[PDB]
RNA sequence: AGCCAGGAUGUUGGCUUAGAAGCAGCCAUCAUUUAAAGAAAGCGUAAUAGCUCACUGGUCGAGUCGGCCUGCGCGGAAGA
């Protein structure tokens, strides 16, 4: 290890991913296992990569001191065990489901998903990201507006209004 | 995944199935039959070629029989069909035994797709820079 | 061939006798059918409740050269196999002949001579009891 | 030092009957319970008890932090009691408690009744189980030391009377 | 045990307490490094 | 210091190997996965093992580790 000379380091080095943040997730991992590293970065395989890390640097006074690159309403959010992770390259979507269909599946504690940067905000997970590159959801999105919105209802007299 | 309930990897060759000399009374008694390791072997085994080093899981519960799901073969034994001499250690790092470069076993690092926790394309030929080495065979890369 | 069964040595340590049953119908493929039923293994065994005549005879240590006194209590729930037995060993010979019920069988003379059920005794044959 | 220190804090009942050098607790259940003390001056004062040494006693904190440690387990004693429990391995190990006198059955050539001491309690969930509360942590202590004694863990079958909390070494003859 | 005019820990679940006047050696892990007067 | 977690994947490493898949063994100890994980500490394999160590995270929150120079003591230490 180091000092002082260290523990910048772990600072700026990482806290770069902070400054130029693509998306943000802060996750505990009480009771962790391998597949913990067997997972985030087995996805990292054929459909992610070196462009996630989630460096357990929940230091706090190393992670949360750590971060003068404008990350106000934060002096609460690094509370006990984390386990924070970012992104530099691809989008600011899926990332949050890589934990929200994780985590959810017992996985250890997921902090319940405190949320993190990008909006800057509080705890209450969100999904309106990972819905990118699927743009057949801005396809339907229109709900063929005249058609299947029509066939729905504006037929729907005969199959469920014959009386 | 979960941890370990039952599973091993004991194997001589695939040029010979279920062999009977070598582990014989050792290869699976816990739910394993010896007249029956062969019949969901070679049901896919025989569908590439035999020869070459096959060991697997043993997903073991208590009906009857079993199931596995075997993978990606060891990048060492192919020194023996894809490299080189026969053997392979014996004569470790005390004189340059074999040769292999920066070509030769370059596929042979592009075998292993799915099982390979090298994310980096690239830096995943690192890993197998080593299942060359185990008796000494200096690179010309 | 019929096939009468003796679980020997019940002055031995032993097995559990429910486990005893299942090793003898599942690893012989035959029903088995509890007349007697031990009460207490090794330094604890006190006799042998009979489930069919419903009493109790207690077995007395050492006599296996000649036949012992014939001692029987006659209720399955009378008082006084509880203070020949002590009542702890009693209510465990209570609750396991529940348990036998429901995962036995009623000796049939008839699936006896056709080779399906055996008669299960328990006994001592240094001990003389069961015999 | 640290554990004689840090404060006792007396939960919302015992009543704390500190008499010069002679404490008292009681609450919840356990007859009272009260131990003395020496080179430990401690003072009730406010929601706590706290401990310190006194001048002239290289015993100092010493005494002392054994001193919060009992009464520490003397608060709890009353408050949540105390646990125990102990399992019989071995066939033909069995136990009762048909009073407050436990009846053991160990394998031996006789029985071998045993008497609670005074505020200790015991039931045999199971005929191969004993499970004996108490308030005072040094009683329990003994008594399970105590009945264990009859009939320890050999380190071959594993027999014998054991804690929960044990390890059981366990080990193979010597090879033919 | 065993008593030596030296104890020493041998083990690493070996301890090092003295009960009385006598410092002895209590090692969790193998019984045979329990030993006695040193 | 407790207490709470992880310690794999290339790899069952090949090898005088009857069978060795870290450890009676030989020679080798390199590279990813990561906050950390050594072909590696120990128990012990028919052999995998199950299960615990270096090292990293969490909790707690003020001291903690071992050598050096000195003073006084302990064991070693049984007899007619």
């Amino acid at each position: 290890m180091a000092l002082n000379l260290q523990d910048k380091q772990a600072i700026v080095a990482e806290v770069s991913e902070v400054a130029k943040g693509a998306l943000s997730a802060v996750v505990a991992d009480s009771r962790g296992v391998t597949v913990d590293k067997m997972t985030e970065l087995r996805k990292a395989g054929r459909e992610a990569g070196v462009y996630m890390r989630v460096v357990r640097n929940t230091l706090l006074r190393r992670a949360v001191e750590g971060t003068p690159f404008e990350c106000l309403k934060d002096a609460f959010v690094g509370p006990t065990l984390i386990a924070y992770l970012m992104e530099h390259p691809g989008a600011a979507a899926r990332l949050f489901k890589e934990f929200a269909k994780a985590n959810a599946k017992f996985e250890v504690k997921a902090a319940a998903f405190e949320g993190e940067l990008i909006p800057a905000s509080q705890i209450d997970r969100l999904a309106t990201l990972p819905t990118y590159e699927e743009a057949i959801a801005r396809l339907m999105a229109t709900m063929k507006e005249a058609s299947a919105g029509k066939l729905v209802r504006t037929l729907a007299a005969v199959r469920e209004a014959k009386e | 995944a979960k941890k370990v309930q039952a599973y091993v990897k004991l194997q001589v060759a695939a040029g010979m199935a279920n062999p009977s000399p070598p582990v014989g009374p050792a290869l699976g008694q816990q739910g394993v039959n010896i007249m029956e390791f062969c019949k969901a072997f070679n049901a896919k085994t025989d569908s590439i070629e035999k020869g070459l080093p096959i060991p697997v899981v043993i997903t073991v519960y208590a009906d009857r029989s079993f199931t596995f799901v075997t993978k990606t073969p060891p990048a060492a034994v192919l020194l023996k069909k894809a490299a080189g001499i026969k053997s392979g250690s014996g004569k470790p790092n005390k004189d340059k035994v074999g040769k292999i470069s920066r070509a030769q076993l370059q596929e042979i690092a592009q075998t292993k797709a799915a099982d390979m926790t090298g994310a980096d394309i690239e830096a995943m030929t690192r890993s197998i820079e080593g299942t060359a080495r185990s008796m000494g065979l200096v690179v010309e890369d | 061939t019929p096939i009468l069964t003796f679980m020997n040595k019940l002055d031995r340590d032993i097995r559990d006798p429910m486990e005893l049953l299942d090793e003898v119908e599942n690893e012989l493929k035959i029903g088995c059918a509890p007349i007697t039923w031990p009460i207490g293994c090794g330094k604890l065994f006190k006799g042998v409740y009979h489930l069919y005549k419903d009493e109790t005879y207690l077995y007395q240590s050492g006599k296996g050269h000649t036949i012992q006194e014939v001692r029987i209590v006659k209720g399955l729930n009378n008082p006084d196999l509880d203070a020949a037995v002590g009542e702890d060993l009693a209510q465990q010979l209570r609750d396991e002949l529940e348990l036998v019920k429901g995962a036995s069988n009623e000796f049939d003379k008839e699936l006896f001579l056709a080779g399906e059920i055996t008669p299960v005794f328990f006994g001592t044959a240094l001990g003389n009891f069961g015999v | 030092s640290r554990v004689a220190k840090a404060p006792v804090v007396v939960p919302a009942g015992v009543d704390v009957k500190i008499n010069g050098q002679v404490i008292t607790i009681k609450g919840k259940n356990g007859e009272l319970t009260r131990t003395l003390n020496d080179a430990v001056e401690v003072k009730h004062a406010d929601n706590t008890l706290t401990f310190g040494p006194r001048d002239g006693y290289a015993d100092g904190w010493a005494q002392a932090g054994t001193a919060r440690a009992l009464l520490n387990s003397m608060v709890i004693g009353v408050t949540e009691g105390f646990t125990k429990k102990l399992q019989l391995v071995g066939v033909g190990y069995r136990a009762a408690v048909k009073g407050n006198v436990i009846n053991l059955s160990l394998g031996f050539s006789h029985p071998v009744d045993h008497q609670l001491p005074a505020g200790i309690t015991a039931e045999c969930p199971t005929q191969t189980e004993i499970v004996l509360k108490g308030a005072d942590k040094q009683v329990i202590g003994q008594v399970a030391a105590d009945l264990r004694a009859y009939r320890r863990p050999e380190p071959y079958k594993g027999k014998g009377v054991r804690y929960a909390d044990e390890v059981v070494r366990t080990k193979e003859a010597k090879k033919k | 045990m065993k008593v030596r005019a030296s104890v020493k820990k041998l083990c690493r679940n070996c301890k090092i307490v003295k009960r009385d006047g006598v410092i002895r050696v209590i090692c969790s892990a193998e019984p045979k490094h329990k030993q006695r007067q040193g």
